[PDB]
């Protein structure tokens, strides 16, 4: 009855992409499938439409050119390729049944940057202030790719008063923010740790937040 | 075709009535649907024909309007409808709406600024990227300027916005300075002032680099 | 006897 | 587009029998567009009170329609149908034949 | 047997001599029962059957307001033609429709049709399935991603399933002595003379209904569907039906032939030769 989309993919500027689209319970060939972008900074835009009766497609004047519409009836597949990539084409794409019931949406990033291995950084307080009440602690994972990246405290125990702030990309690498709030009873009193796993580049960091001066 | 879709933003408490109008440029019949999303959620229809519930959808959901004005009512507001929603019209194009965010409401908190400096190791690395955490505060609404030697600096900023806490329904946000290790070295003080609607001041939290 | 509902073209 | 010439039949209700009473009908039909001329005849004269019916169609989308009116036959009177379509050169003619 | 009910659309565009024609006829089997034009002195649905004016006066403005608000979306819906065509409002095109459903002898919906042309080409048609939608052109097709994306073969199924048969029901209950029976048609040999040694003999079948019949000239048996002159079914004008049939045979061959007819109104196929 619902509909499955492809994984999450990656692409360099100028190359092209094709993403799929798998549908179930219902006619396939019988109705038009839809094809839908969004874009953090824009919001929701049509690209296309596909009846894979006989394959006629429909496109956006915009996206004229750049996407291309395909179906397969025997594997029940409706695919979606574009070319000429771009950063304004990193976005979530969504194929939907004349807009009766969506799938997840495949990601994809354009970025020319190679998988390069994190940098994590502790961050304490300046001078080693733990005289106000309630402290608090970061982790900075700088210049890394591609994502997602995991961040834990504590190997995973300290849990509350933490917020992890969503990757930025910086010019093809991300960077990332997480913030612990803690009492000035337990820190330097106990031992404050963050954990940045990359599995794409399978790195494994552990750093301790540790007082200076 | 544009549709207009209004409020673009709106803070709501549970329970309560809440009206999104989403508004044409000419009259587009009855061609118009309703979509939720919920962050990492597939997105969800629940109003199509501008005025028919889809099995399921909660009956508290419900969809009006006619020509060029249509609009969705959620009649008791449940904590599990916050998302952003879009109206699609259908009639000549498929144009959406401008999205508006449906958001939890709660008191005015005040935010808690946090600013540490450069890491050992990274000054080693060459760079030096000095942080402001501005923690827990109501509304998403804040502005952050950082300060170098006194004058304000715009180059080399990054910024990263947290959504509402699904604990107490604040919001939190990152402010990073990059900078190299020359650059920071030829340079005191570092201020990160904030802006916010609970203070008319800009509260100011800064370090020396001594 | 006749649907009284149309769908515009 | 798709013009379609109409096919004419000129008949009675009842078998034509002079004195008595009958009603003249021409049939066109299978035609499209709608657009179509239909006059009945009397010696050349085309006869005026002509009643028709509504504009129905067939399987093939091809408009029919039915012209009619009162008359009493004779021996010596022609009846005829003029019919002119955007598919006629000119206004086609088609006599009753009362063993038709 | 099983019985049908449609109804047929005619809008007309006129450049010139006025805003464009609606027209809809509303049949039951082989039966005209209503009627309506938009350019009568008062535009109105009206009855032309015996058993339709039994009903009340909420049904007829029911019908007529389905009609008046018909005629303005439907040239609205030409507008949207010459629009999807890139053509000139100085044309005239044609938009015709042929909805309806067929029952059973238990009363209980068969097949429901639901069929729009343009300029007599296939437009859009809803299938049997009630449920998806045939375009035939890539203008049909913004009408059907348009028209399923709201799900409106949703309510044409809920009207096919409910309304029409429902309605059709009561009409054929209302009028059993008309529409639920079966009338004979009136046949007869005619010899016609065109030369000394041709005769036209020709098969007269007069007053029945339906129209379906079918007329056959076999020689000793064999069946001659070759050499047989037939003329389209013909309305009679009182709602019955005409149709003959005729051969060209030898002077004095005229005992060989014999006549073969067949209606649902004839218990046993008719067999004639006079």
């Amino acid at each position: 009855v619902q509909l499955e989309q492809s994984g999450t993919v990656l692409a360099r500027p100028g190359s092209s992409v094709k993403m799929s689209c798998k549908a179930s319970g219902y006619s396939f060939t019988s109705y038009w499938m839809h094809w839908v972008k969004q874009r953090p900074g824009q919001g929701l835009e049509w690209i296309g439409a596909i009846y894979p009766g006989n394959s006629d497609a429909t496109y956006n004047q915009k996206f004229k050119g750049k996407a291309k519409l395909t179906a397969v009836t025997s594997a029940n597949t409706a695919y979606m390729e574009l070319s000429s990539l771009t950063n304004e084409d990193s976005a979530v794409y969504y194929c939907t049944n004349y807009f009766d019931q969506w799938g997840q949406g495949t990601t994809l990033t354009v970025s020319s940057a190679k998988t390069t291995a994190p940098s994590v950084y502790p961050l304490a307080p300046v001078c080693g202030d733990t005289t106000g009440s309630s402290v608090t602690l970061g982790c900075l994972v700088k210049g890394y790719f591609p994502e997602p990246v995991t961040l834990t405290w504590n190997s995973g125990s300290l849990s509350s008063g933490v917020h992890t702030f969503p990757a930025v990309l910086q010019s093809d690498l991300y960077t990332l923010s997480s913030s612990v709030t803690v009492t000035s009873s337990t820190w330097p009193s106990q031992s404050i740790t963050c954990n940045v796993a990359h599995p794409a580049s399978s790195t494994k960091v552990d750093k301790k937040i540790e007082p200076a001066a | 075709t544009t549709v207009t879709q209004t409020p673009s933003s709106m803070y709501a408490s549970l329970g309560e009535r809440v009206t999104i109008t989403c508004k044409a440029s000419q009259d587009i019949n009855s061609y118009l649907n309703w979509f939720q999303l919920k962050p990492g959620k597939s997105p969800k229809t629940l109003i199509y024909r501008a005025n028919r519930l889809v099995d399921g959808v909660p009956s508290r959901f419900s969809g009006s309007g006619s020509g060029q004005d249509y609009s969705l009512t959620i009649s008791s507001l449940e904590y599990e409808d916050m998302g952003i929603y879009y109206c699609l019209q259908y009639d000549e194009l498929y144009t959406f709406g401008g999205g508006t965010k449906l958001e939890m409401k709660r008191a005015d908190a005040a935010p808690t600024v946090s600013i540490f400096p450069p890491s050992s190791e990274q000054l080693t690395s060459g760079g030096a990227s000095v942080v402001c955490f501005l923690n827990n505060f109501y509304p998403k609404d804040i502005n952050v300027k950082w300060k170098i030697d006194g004058s304000e600096r715009q180059n080399g900023v990054l910024n990263s916005w947290t959504d509402q806490d699904s604990k107490d329904s604040t919001y939190s946000m990152s402010s990073t300075l990059t900078l190299t290790k020359d650059e920071y070295e030829r340079h005191n003080s570092y201020t990160c002032e904030a802006t916010h609607k609970t203070s008319t001041s800009p509260i100011v939290k800064s370090f020396n680099r001594n | 006897e006749e649907f009284g509902r149309a769908f515009s073209f | 587009m798709i013009q379609r010439t109409p096919k004419i039949q000129v008949y009675s209700r009842h078998p034509a029998e002079n004195g008595k009473s009958n009603f003249l009908n021409c049939y066109v039909s299978g035609f499209h567009p709608s657009d179509i001329e239909v006059d009945l005849l009397k010696n050349g004269e085309r006869i005026e009170k002509v009643e028709h019916s509504d504009l129905s169609f067939s399987k093939d989308w091809s408009f029919y329609l039915l012209y009619y009116t009162e008359f009493t036959p004779t021996e010596k009177d022609e009846y005829a149908c003029r019919v002119n379509h955007v598919t006629l050169s000119q206004p086609k003619i088609v006599k009753w034949d009362r063993d038709m | 047997g099983s019985h049908s009910m449609r109804y047929f659309y005619t809008a007309m565009s006129r450049p010139g001599r006025g805003e464009p024609r609606f027209i809809t006829v509303g049949y039951v089997d082989d039966t005209l029962f209503v009627r309506f034009d938009s350019d009568a002195t008062s535009p109105r649905k009206e009855p032309r059957a015996p058993w339709i004016e039994q009903e009340g006066p909420e049904y007829w403005d029911r019908e007529t307001q389905i009609s008046k608000t018909n005629t303005q979306t439907y040239r609205e819906n030409l507008r949207t033609a010459l629009r999807y065509y890139n053509q000139s409002e100085a044309g005239s095109h044609i938009i015709q429709r042929m909805y309806g459903c067929d029952v059973g002898p238990d009363g209980r919906l068969l097949r429901g049709y639901d069929q729009y042309a343009y300029d007599g080409k296939d437009y859009i048609a809803l299938n049997e399935d009630l449920s998806s939608w045939t375009a035939a052109d890539t203008a049909a097709q913004i009408t059907q991603r348009k028209w399923e994306a709201a799900r409106v073969a949703e309510q044409d199924r809920a009207y096919l399933e409910g309304l029409c048969v429902e309605s059709l029901r009561r009409y054929l209950e209302n009028g059993k002595e008309t529409l639920q029976r079966a009338d004979p048609p009136k046949t007869h040999v005619t010899h016609h003379p065109i030369s000394d040694h041709e005769v036209t003999l020709r098969c007269w079948a007069l007053g029945f209904y339906p129209a379906e019949i079918t007329l056959t000239w076999q020689r000793d048996g064999e069946d001659q569907t070759q050499d047989t002159e037939l003329v389209e079914t013909r309305p009679a004008g009182d709602r019955t039906f005409q149709k003959w049939a005729a051969v060209v045979v030898p002077s004095g061959e005229e005992q060989r032939y014999t006549c073969h007819v067949q209606h649902e109104g004839l218990p046993k196929p008719l067999t004639l030769r006079w």
